[PDB]
């Protein structure tokens, strides 16, 4: 399954 | 495959 | 693997 | 997701 | 992304 | 991250 | 947001 | 950005 | 920043 | 703002 | 700015 | 600033 | 202002 | 201003 | 300042 989301900017 | 952007 | 930054 | 808003000017 | 301006 | 001064 | 008012002249 | 005049 | 002097 | 009016000719 | 005149 | 003399 | 009025004659 | 003869 | 003699 895809990653989860990334940090915030 | 990667995640989302943040 | 975790996205990339926002 | 974006980051917060910067500081006052 | 960066976050909007102060 | 934050975004510039205002 | 915008900085604060300046000084009285 | 900069505020206004006193 | 504070503005200008008036 | 404006500064307060001058002294007294 | 300056003040007015005395 | 206090404005000028009368 | 304008001062005063000067002294007498 | 100066102010008025006397 | 006061204004000149009579």
């Amino acid at each position: 399954p895809p990653g989860p989301p990334g940090p915030p900017g | 495959p990667p995640g989302p952007p943040g």
